């Protein structure tokens, strides 16, 4: 639509705008290693995080 | 004549209000000069 | 009770040739500290004055059961062997550190006449850690 | 343990022409030594692992300067593993002779951090005017340093936090304090003659602040020089402990040259907001049912439950997420401080 | 164990500010409000927002959140059930002349 | 006297109500401290 999604090392989840670097929503949870992502999946409107 | 009364007023107002003394002399002090030097910290 | 060895040194070249200078006697049960000393031989007096003429250092050392410290010789021998030891320890009991400081002040240069310095008018005290107070809730209340 | 020295020009981003020397051995520590050379450059002494010094701008001029004034230069080193401190000094040639030594048992105390005054500060007033036009002089001791420790036997009846105040030159403890029932990650500031540390009390499950001040007395002892090899008499410590309604992240103090203006404490909360707190609110000399002297001295008795109202938050809606740190730098105007908060996201 | 919660604003159509909530005490997120997998004790939670205010609540988990006052450990003001917070308008960080 | 003094004392007030929240200059001779709170009049 306008957007892409990432899932980084710093446990963040972002929803960047694919015309210019800018954020719509972060959902940073936890610096320390009990929120570190291990997989990711997009069902075409939503996401899934483990 | 005038000397006496003038200095009497001076001395009384000093004895209750005026004098230049320690607190007032405080701001005429230059700071000391560090003679010794220490630097270090953790062991990286 | 316990005993503790104590070494001292002073040279022209600021080296380490630590030798014994008497022992400490410490009561664990109740805090008490005591010293047992021997007074200086004359050769040590000469060497010490020759040191003080160069702003050398008087160094002291004891073991952990190491730890050291130092102080200029001038500010000591200008004080007729007036010195002071502090012995800092931990909460549970272990030697932590040692401080040697003279009374009074420092160097002026005036001659001592070199007959005063066989007395060792010294003094010792330990000091454990002071606790720290809570936030005095009474005045907080009213 | 290898180490590398990269020199450049911060304006354009370029390596400089002069090539740095090649370090063979693992480095331990370094100091900056504001004495200059004939090109207006500081000297950056580095200490080897075999206790040998290297001086980066190693020209003849600097070497003669050092062969003159070496014995007024002292290093202090610290290893938390076995818990021991050491202090060395220079010689005419560049070597090191162990001068003082000191330990701490690593089974009941574990060093957390070590602080020393910023060299780039200048303080205006050497004394605090008392109520009745008297004076209380304050002990500065540039070469001081604070040490903070915490226990090993972590359990919330027998936990304790330790403080030590040391001189870097001799190795003598000014003060050695213990605060029981407190464990938490600490946060410390050691400024001109005051100290602040924040911790967590397990006996009423609340954060806390503790503050120290050092005052020598009513007179001045060699007011012009302050050689640290000459002070027998140790100062009088004042202290006090308040409570705080929240948690903490990086904490710092303001700064400006000439030290005139009031000093604040910049606090990083967890929610990302910053808080400016006036130091004059944390004063151990607070009336505590005032006399009339304290009344005159306007010392605002013993503020209970030091407060939090959102009228002094810098970052209104500019929250910073993690806030691992803060940097404060001085302007040239002496009424402003420049603030930079760094975490997962910058602020300025 | 876990912490259920509602976090509401009077008339401000919540969804928007859900993009900027991160509840601390263990961290949780918004939908409503849930914090999974914690131990039992006396924990004080708050609902972070950069443009809103939310008064904290002191749970002492069986769930009972009584009050936060920080002065008198032993106190009970028996707040019924989970973290109603009343969204006390916008906080005033700006100051007039 | 009255005509002399008054239009000089009424204007100082205007000024100190207008140019209040800052500093102006330095006098090169040290003064006494008790007279501070009325020479600055905006400063904290
Ligand atoms: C021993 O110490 C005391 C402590 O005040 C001092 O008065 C005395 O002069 C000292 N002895 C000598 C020989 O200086
Ligand atoms: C003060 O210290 C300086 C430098 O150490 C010294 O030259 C001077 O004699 C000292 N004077 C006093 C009164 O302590
Ligand atoms: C931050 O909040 C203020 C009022 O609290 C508002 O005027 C401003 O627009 C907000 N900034 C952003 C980027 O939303």
């Amino acid at each position: 639509s306008k957007k892409l999604v990432v899932a980084t090392e710093k446990n963040v989840i972002a929803a960047l705008n694919s015309r210019t670097g800018e954020i719509l929503w972060r959902h940073v949870d936890k610096g320390t290693a009990e929120g570190a992502v291990d997989a990711m999946l997009l069902h075409g409107q939503d996401v899934i995080t483990v | 004549n005038l000397m006496g009364l003038a200095l009497a007023v001076y001395k009384c107002q000093s004895m209750g209000l005026l004098p230049t003394h320690a607190s007032d002399w405080l701001a005429f002090i230059e700071p000391p000069e560090r003679m010794e030097f220490s630097g270090g910290g953790l062991l990286l | 009770t316990v005993g503790l060895l104590l070494e001292h040194s002073f040279e022209i070249d600021d080296s380490a040739n630590f030798r014994k200078r008497g022992s400490l006697l410490w009561n664990q049960q109740d805090g008490t500290l005591s010293l047992s000393q021997r007074q200086l031989s004359e050769e040590e007096r000469g060497r010490l004055r020759d040191v003080a003429a160069l702003n050398g250092l008087y160094r002291v050392r004891i073991p952990r059961r190491y730890v050291s410290s130092f102080v200029p010789a001038c500010s000591l021998v200008e004080s007729h062997l007036s010195d002071q030891l502090t012995l800092h320890v931990d909460v549970a009991g272990n030697v932590v550190g040692v401080s040697v400081v003279t009374h009074p002040g420092g160097c002026r240069g005036h001659e001592v006449e070199d007959v005063d310095l066989e007395l060792f008018n010294t003094s010792v005290q330990l000091q454990p850690p002071t606790t720290a107070p809570g936030p005095e809730t009474a005045a907080f209340i009213e | 343990g290898m180490s590398s020295l990269y020199v450049f020009n911060p304006i354009f981003g370029k390596w400089s022409q002069v090539a740095p020397p090649v370090l063979k051995r693992p480095i331990l520590q370094s100091l900056l030594l504001p004495v200059m050379d004939q090109d207006y450059a500081k000297v950056l002494l580095l200490i080897d692992d075999e206790y040998k010094v290297t001086a980066f701008p190693a020209t003849r001029n600097v070497l003669r300067q050092l062969h003159e004034l070496a014995p007024s230069i002292f290093f202090y080193l610290v290893d938390a593993e076995q818990g021991r401190l050491c202090g060395y000094r220079l010689r005419k040639d560049l070597t090191t002779e162990l001068s003082w030594e000191l330990t701490i048992p690593p089974e009941v105390q574990r060093i957390v951090k070590v602080k020393g005054k910023r060299s780039s500060e200048h303080v205006h007033s050497q004394g605090r005017v008392m109520g009745d036009r008297s004076v209380l002089y304050k002990s500065l001791n540039p070469n001081l340093l604070a040490v903070v420790t915490e226990s090993t036997d972590a359990h919330h009846e027998r936990t304790f936090i330790g403080i030590f105040l040391i001189d870097g030159v001799t190795g003598r403890i000014i003060h050695s304090s213990v605060q029981k029932k407190a464990k938490g990650p600490v946060h410390i500031v050691h400024s001109e003659n005051w100290v602040v540390y924040q911790y967590w009390n397990t006996k009423a499950r609340r954060n806390e602040f503790t503050v120290l001040e050092l005052y020598e007395g009513t007179e001045q002892y060699n007011a012009t020089a302050f050689s640290s090899l000459d002070r027998p008499q140790l100062p009088q410590v004042l202290q006090q402990s308040y409570i705080f309604p929240s948690s903490i992240s990086a904490m710092e103090a303001t700064i400006t040259e000439r030290g005139i203006t009031s000093r604040h404490l910049l606090i990083g909360l967890p929610s990302g907001a910053i808080l400016s707190l006036p130091k004059a609110l944390l004063d151990p000399r607070r009336p505590e049912i005032p006399t009339e002297q304290s009344r005159e001295e306007n010392l605002i008795p013993y503020s209970p439950d030091v407060q939090i109202h959102a009228e002094r938050f810098i970052n209104y809606n500019q929250t910073v997420s993690r806030m691992r740190g803060i940097y404060t730098a001085p302007s040239g105007l002496e009424s402003t401080c420049l603030v930079v908060a760094y975490g997962l996201d910058i602020y300025q | 164990f876990k912490i259920e919660g509602r976090a509401v604003v009077p008339g401000v159509k919540p969804q928007d500010w859900i993009s900027a909530a991160r509840v601390l005490v263990h961290v949780g997120f918004l939908k409503s409000f849930v914090v999974h997998d914690i131990p039992s004790g006396s924990y004080v939670v708050e609902v972070v927002s950069p443009a809103y205010r939310f008064d904290p609540v002191r749970v002492d988990i069986k769930m009972r959140a009584r009050y936060v006052n920080y002065i008198k450990t032993s106190e009970v003001v028996r707040l019924p059930y989970p973290l109603q917070m009343k969204s006390s308008g916008p906080p005033s960080y700006f100051i007039k002349r | 006297n009255v005509t002399n003094v008054l239009p000089m004392i009424l204007i100082g007030g205007w000024i100190n109500m207008t140019f209040s929240g800052f500093v102006t200059t330095k006098v090169p001779f040290p003064l006494t401290l008790r007279f501070k709170p009325m020479l600055q009049q905006g400063i904290e």
